[PDB]
């Protein structure tokens, strides 16, 4: 969904930091904490939200800030695959973002229970791509 | 908080938000080694140039979004309205100012954003095989704008998830309820129609619905004011 | 305008009774003409709440003994106190070699003499006596045991072969000196079960103090 | 309002209120010329010293209070309960925070205190008779903590009315929500056991009751963060 995403398409590797950041949007009234945990790519998904809080992991309380954004240190998309017969130089470095309920989400008489948040993300200033691999679901119709 | 005037329209708006000066640039004129440097262009001070306060859309649960097209908003409405129809030529920036009036109790996140060439794509009958071309009420809604029926594609075949690669600006209620920004004049030639060719569209949509407990306000009043910027004109009809 | 009173040391002074021995004729209580009393300075009642006030403390203890037959008589019977220090063997018997070992400092004393009077110094190998220890030493009974908080043992037995010709009491007395204390906290308000620990009655919790009607009413 | 990090660790937490260093003393390191001076004991810098952040207790109006004891709760988390564990000595500094997150629509008031050589004793049987010693799970409860049976008299037999003489904070809803407090180390000797020895222990119990009138979150999440500072250990197993 990203246009970064879109844009590694017409790429074969790549590697860089990236950096996403997440928006709150609950009422004004709400507050409580979410753990937001990485996971380096190897390490699985921590069990629980105690093994995730001694990973790299940052508390994020959106009674205090909106916003805040997470940087992943480094992806590279450069280990190399000939599964099938078809060969894709793929990741393996699928770094792993994980997200828990620090503390529940508590609110007043009067706000909704519920709010959503969103996702942006991009890449730092040290990102790269190489290799110009046109590819596309998407073409010309006749 | 403090109040702005230009000329007769006074707006009360809050002391000075982050403004989003599109694409690093700003709404200047046109030199005098161009084009038609006998027709010398005039250029509207007085009241051509002011605060415009359209007509308030009501931001609701189910609300899918909306959008303007520019200069197509204006040219129906005053003195602006005026030169853009009875001129031959045109060419001018924008100062746009976005507003929401919703108590702590609310939630919601519009996105607020500037799309040159704004080109509309209907569904095409469905099936795909109807080359249904969009009417002239969806192609330029005037003051009252339009509603979005797609918005995850923009009415177009494009992701909205990619709209903030324009000149953008975010309003979530629990933390700013005004978004403002500047837009530079952006087409390929030095000036051109004021009625024909609609250099670019505002959209504003609700990426975080609308949302609050029985009993509160249901709909939130969004009021878009909006201001020329060195804006000018020739050949006179 | 003077504060002199309300100082650690003022506060502590005073030699308070803490111990009491008895060396009856014919009894079931110390029939071998001697005893053995591990010091505890919660002998005088008072005193547990006042120290338990503070978590650390440190100081010297001043000893007097009294005594006299148990109408508070004056006799010609020599005694021997011992103090045996912690780690030291206290004595069995009437005759066990501890009465004899030299490093058990031992003071004698005709009961006509004036009262015997010794200094004891802070004994604990640790930096302070700590009324309160949240562990156990390297659920369980070995819980809140600071140890390292023994002062010694006093055994005390008339001199000679043979037993006494007379019923004797004596009296512990002490005077404490040169007092630190660290870590102030909540006076005890709920009555004390036992000697070790600091539980109390969970049935018969009481209000810190004197109760009233209404809170409008004096 | 700023975020803090300290390695991986990044909370999210106001300015500056004011915090209570404990006895007016700064948790620091201790010199050469001491017991152990050949067993130079390894001062942990990298990870072993950050932000842990424990399993959020729920505040209710029937809530009798919660506490902690020191260093039990982290023997067991991460990378500093694997030095605690595999280690001879230990000696270590603390930085706790305590935050709530409630409406102004809540009322209560927290006191917030530390209590060296906090010794449990049960009831004793009821009638008294009874020498029955505190278990294993209510002298070290980890990092759930433990709920006091006999706030009144802090499960001790000593009025919780004078604990205040104890560093302490306090949380009152109406006014502030996090409370900071800065430990010393506090014991008899230089070092200690950490598996034996609880120096000390986190008191949090609610003076004013929780409240709020239906419809508004009945639970209060109480969020302690908590780091070590100068922490030592010696002779590896």
């Amino acid at each position: 969904s990203t246009l970064l995403g879109q844009l590694c398409g017409y790429y074969t590797q790549w590697s860089g930091s990236l950096e996403v950041t997440f928006m709150f949007t609950g009422s004004f009234m709400a507050t409580g904490k979410m753990l937001i945990a990485y996971t380096p790519p190897g390490g699985p998904l921590p069990k629980d939200r105690a093994t995730a809080m001694l990973g790299t992991h940052v508390i994020w309380d959106f009674g205090l800030q909106s916003s805040v954004t997470l940087v992943i240190p480094w992806i590279s998309n450069t280990h190399y695959r000939a599964h099938a017969r078809d060969g894709v130089f793929d990741y393996y470095t699928t770094g792993l973002v994980s997200i828990w309920y620090q503390t529940n989400y508590v609110v007043p008489i009067g706000a909704p229970n519920t709010a959503y948040i969103i996702a942006l993300a991009a890449a730092q200033k040290n990102f790269t791509m190489k290799l110009c691999k046109d590819a596309s679901d998407i073409l010309q119709t006749g | 908080v403090a109040q702005l005037t230009i000329g007769n329209s006074t707006i009360t708006t809050q002391e000075a938000a982050n403004i989003i000066v599109g694409y690093g640039e700003w709404p200047s004129y046109c030199s005098d080694s161009d084009a038609t440097a006998v027709d010398k262009p005039t250029r509207p001070d007085v009241s051509v140039n002011r605060f415009y306060t359209l007509d308030t859309k009501l931001w609701e649960k189910s609300s899918k979004g909306w959008y303007w097209k520019f200069p197509d908003v204006l040219t129906e409405t005053g003195v602006f309205g005026q030169n853009a129809q009875f001129h031959y030529l045109y060419r001018s920036g924008f100062c746009i100012h976005v507003q929401c009036n919703a108590s702590k109790f609310h939630q919601g996140a519009l996105l607020v954003a500037v799309l040159p060439e704004y080109v509309i794509g209907t569904v095409a009958g469905g099936t795909g095989t109807e080359d249904t071309h969009p009417p002239y009420k969806q192609t330029q809604p005037g003051a009252d704008g339009f509603e979005l029926q797609h918005p995850y594609v923009l009415d177009a075949g494009i992701p909205i998830s990619q709209l903030t690669v324009c000149p953008h600006q975010w309003i979530n209620l629990r933390t700013n309820n005004c978004a403002t920004i500047i837009v530079p004049y952006i087409n390929a030639l030095p000036f051109d129609s004021a009625l024909n060719h609609c250099n670019f569209g505002l959209l504003v949509v609700p990426i975080s619905p609308l949302d609050y407990d029985q009993g509160a306000t249901p709909v939130i009043p969004i009021t878009i004011t909006l201001a020329p910027m060195c804006s000018e004109f020739a050949g006179l009809r | 305008h003077s504060t002199a009173e309300t100082t650690l040391d003022s506060f502590f002074s005073r030699a308070g009774l803490v111990g009491e021995i008895d060396l009856p004729l014919k009894g079931t209580t110390n029939p071998n003409g001697y005893a053995n009393w591990d010091i505890d300075i919660t002998g005088y009642a008072q005193m547990r709440r006042k120290v338990e006030l503070f978590t650390y403390m440190r100081f010297d203890a001043e000893f007097t003994f009294v005594a006299c037959t148990p109408t508070g008589e004056v006799v010609p019977q020599l005694l021997q106190y011992m103090f045996v220090p912690p780690g030291a063997p206290k004595p069995d018997s009437r005759e066990s070699l501890a009465w004899q070992t030299a490093t058990n400092p031992s003071v004698f004393v005709k009961l006509s003499d004036p009262p015997a009077q010794v200094s004891v110094p802070f004994m604990s190998p640790a930096s302070a006596y700590q009324w309160f220890y949240d562990g156990y030493p390297t659920k369980d009974l070995e819980y809140g045991a600071m140890p390292n908080n023994m002062m010694g043992t006093f055994s005390v037995r008339t001199v000679g072969t043979s037993k006494s010709k007379y019923p004797l009491v004596v009296r512990i007395y002490m005077r404490m000196k040169h007092v630190r204390a660290w870590i102030p906290r909540p006076m005890r308000n709920q009555n004390y079960l036992f000697k070790a620990n600091p539980n109390y009655a969970g049935n018969s919790i009481k209000p810190t103090g004197a109760s009233r009607t209404a809170i409008t009413t004096l």
